[PDB]
This record gives C-alpha cells, structure tokens and sequence, in this order.
C-alpha cells in the first residue's frame, strides 16, 4: 500500500486533502484554515508509485496557486519531500513559496521552509 | 485562523 | 494571453514541454535529453490564472517523479517560480529535488538549485 | 548526453 | 543577556560549542561527532547584538568548511537561523552544505535542510 | 594561489571586499551600496584552503549579520557556493536570509536565492 | 540606489 | 559514530 491518500495536517494549521493514483498522479485539496471556503485551494503533483523496499521513504511532490474565486495572492508554493510509512506515519517536506515580483525586487521573491504532516492534528 | 492564512487573507 | 504554453529550454540539457490550461493547471511532458523514450517523463503543476498587471511576473509551479516505463531514480523535483514575459521572455525558478532515503540519511536527501527557461535554446 | 540525465540513468 | 554563548546539541549527533562577541562575533568549534579530534571544525559568524524587543527571535549565521588537520571534503556548510530565548531555548536554523563541483557537476552541489538546537541533548 | 581576495560585485548593486587568509578564513566588508558608510557591513566566513586538482571549485561560505553603526535590520544572510577559477573567474552562490519573527511568523522568516559575484561591474 | 539597499534603509 | 560523520570521513 502506498498509504499517502487522506487527510495530512501541518504545524501552521493547514490541511492536505490528497488522492493517490495508481499511476503516480497526487490531486485534492490544500486548506490554509479550517471552516472557510476563501481557504481552500485546488493541489496537483507526482509521487513514486514503485517506491525502493530497502526502507527508504517515497519520494513526492506538489503544488498549490494561491489563486481560488474568493482570493488571488500572486504567489505559489511547491513541497518537495518523501513519505515515510509506520504507526507514526510522516510526510516530510521543504517548500518554496514564490511571489510575482518586478525584475528589480526578485532577490525578495522566494521563502523557503520545511514542514512536518502527520495523520493527527499536532 | 493562523499566520500563514492570515497573510493570505490580507493579500485578499 | 499568459504566455507559458509551449516548449522551454533549460542549460542543463532539458526541455520542458508545457501546456497552461484555463483553469490553472500545468501538464505536459518533461525530457531529461533529448531524443531518447527512456528520458520523458509526465508533468504536473499549478499557475497564476490570473497575474498582476503592473509589471509583476506570474507565479507558479510544477513537480517531476523521476520514474517512467524505463527507468525509477526514486525521486522527484519541485520547481518554484514565475514567468517573465517580453521579447526575452523566461520562467525563473528555484528547484527541489528529495530522493527517498533512511531517516539516518534524511540529512543528505534533498539538492537545492537554480534554472531559467527560454524560449530559444 | 548531459551530467543530470546521467545521473538519472546511473539509478536505473 | 544574547544567551548565545555555550554548548548546543542538534539531532544528527553534532555539538556547536560557540563564543558570541560584544561586536557581534561568533566564534568556536563545530564536532561532526563526539570524542575525537578528528571530527572537530572552525566555526565562524555573525549575529544580531542588538535584536527587537517585541517577541522576536536574534538572527545570526555561521560557516564551517569542512577542512581540519585529519580530513578535508572539498565542502562547506552555511546555517542561516534565529536564536529563540526562555526555559526551553533554541536556535533555529536552515541550512546550504556546498561542494566544490565541476561546472558539468555543478547543478548537483549544494543540498539543502534544517536543524534545531538545543542546550539539552535529545 | 587560491584567487578569492580582493573585489567582487553581484548584480543587485552590493561589493563584496574579501581577505581570504592562509588558515582558512574570509574576512572584510560587505557594500549594500556604493558610496555610503551606512551601507558598509562586516562579513566573516571560511573557505577550504586545499581544494582538489580535478578542475572541481574551491567550497567557501560567509555571513554578514545586517547590523552596523547606523543601522539594524535585525537580520542575517548566509551565502553558500564556489569559486570557480579561469579568465572569466567567478564566485557561484545559493543563500538564505533570516530575519527575527515571532513564533507564530517563523514560517516567513527565511528568503532564498542565488547570485554570481564578477570581478568585473555588471 | 538598489531594491536590496532600499529594504535595509527601510528598516532604519 | 554517526551517517554524517562517515560522509565526512569517506572523503578522506
């Protein structure tokens, strides 16, 4: 079993609603608050579905535009990382969050961060 | 709410 | 018009095959080199439907997992930008790739880097 | 051939 | 009081045994490992002297090359952070470990991650 | 000869003012602009003073906390990379800019990114 | 003067 | 010892 499909929660308060497919395709839903449909935003990624048996975790990653009908912040953020299975079950990510900027204000235009999702609320 | 929503909903 | 469906070259060797659709999905194809099956691979992401107008690039992104019908390098690049448009138009990014590893060697698991896409190699 | 699609071959 | 100077511990078994100046200098040694010279770095750096007093944490940085009598990788890393104070003190950090590529190598230098340390060895 | 001290520029504007001394440090002033005392900083690094022979570049890093006599920003970039020796030498770098936040704001404490520092203007 | 030069200034 | 540490001694 892959055991990426579900519900993922992060230190921030955000919520990861992801769907993995037999062919590699991650899709759902990323929630920056709970209870607020100005909140939710469409995801869209890749993951190793032949992951290696040797222990190691399973390499993955997605996107989000922070772009819905209610909000558009001109910005988007990649997670990069792998997925390690157990009764304490991890996603394990770094993030880039890239802003649209000017030329001149480029060297602003990136945050970079890590972040942990579990299967409970931390 | 929390931080990083809240920076989202201040760029509206 | 925003500018991003097509074919984007990058100075490692790659090209990154792209179609923008309305919704603000990012699909298309991703080669590693040219002229080889065994160096394709499907892509995925999300941009800025929607931009700025006052000069601002367009946000967005997409991911790479490094496996296909040939080969599984159990990994895969995210890469973060935006795109620049003009007569020298270019997608500016910062990139991310994690390979799947212990968590005794999770230290060493993930490449940092940077590349501009243009529209002429 | 190019260093980052040999690397991706060397994993096979 | 900076709370700076002293011993820290992080998880990955490594010991930041550090000087901070009145100037804003750091200083010290950096241990790869415990209980031999072998495994024991210069350190150099810089930090905030005079941080906010709003609840924010002192920003600071340092270096180790990875160069010492016994050993040299061809390598540095750089940590970029923030010292946070109180009971349970810690300094934050992401962090750049470079190598010294060809230029045909040179998309494959530079890896990236994070580390927490603490006064306290987990 | 190890080619790193002297004058260096990037293309936002800043000069680089570097020793790189026998034992493996980086000392000297970093320029956020040209032709201002409040725009001069220190910087202080390392950098690996027996690179290998195989055409590979020399692995350094330095940090300058953004702290002088007439300002403070209350932060701190790390610059991690590479000299890369030749006609057309350059210094090649990825870097991290923490500034001091909150807990709760630590998520948008870091900016990355990348610059090339020439011995000759842009 | 310079955007990065300028953010430093800002912070006085 | 520890994987980092013998990352760094490997290099020699």
């Amino acid at each position: 079993e892959a055991g990426i499909t579900g519900t993922w929660y992060n230190q921030l308060g955000s919520t990861f609603i992801v769907t993995a497919g037999a062919d590699g395709a991650l899709t759902g839903t990323y929630e920056s608050a709970v209870g607020n449909a100005e909140s939710r935003y469409v995801l869209t990624g890749r993951y190793d579905s032949a992951p290696a048996t040797d222990g190691s975790g399973t390499a993955l990653g997605w996107t989000v535009a922070w772009k819905n009908n209610y909000r558009n912040a001109h910005s988007a953020t990649t997670w990069s990382g792998q997925y390690v299975g157990g009764a304490e079950a991890r996603i394990n990510t770094q993030w880039l969050l890239t802003s649209g900027t000017t030329e001149a204000n480029a060297w602003k235009s990136t945050l970079v961060g890590h972040d942990t999702f579990t299967k409970v609320k931390p | 709410g929390n931080s990083f929503d809240d920076w989202l909903a201040s760029k509206g």
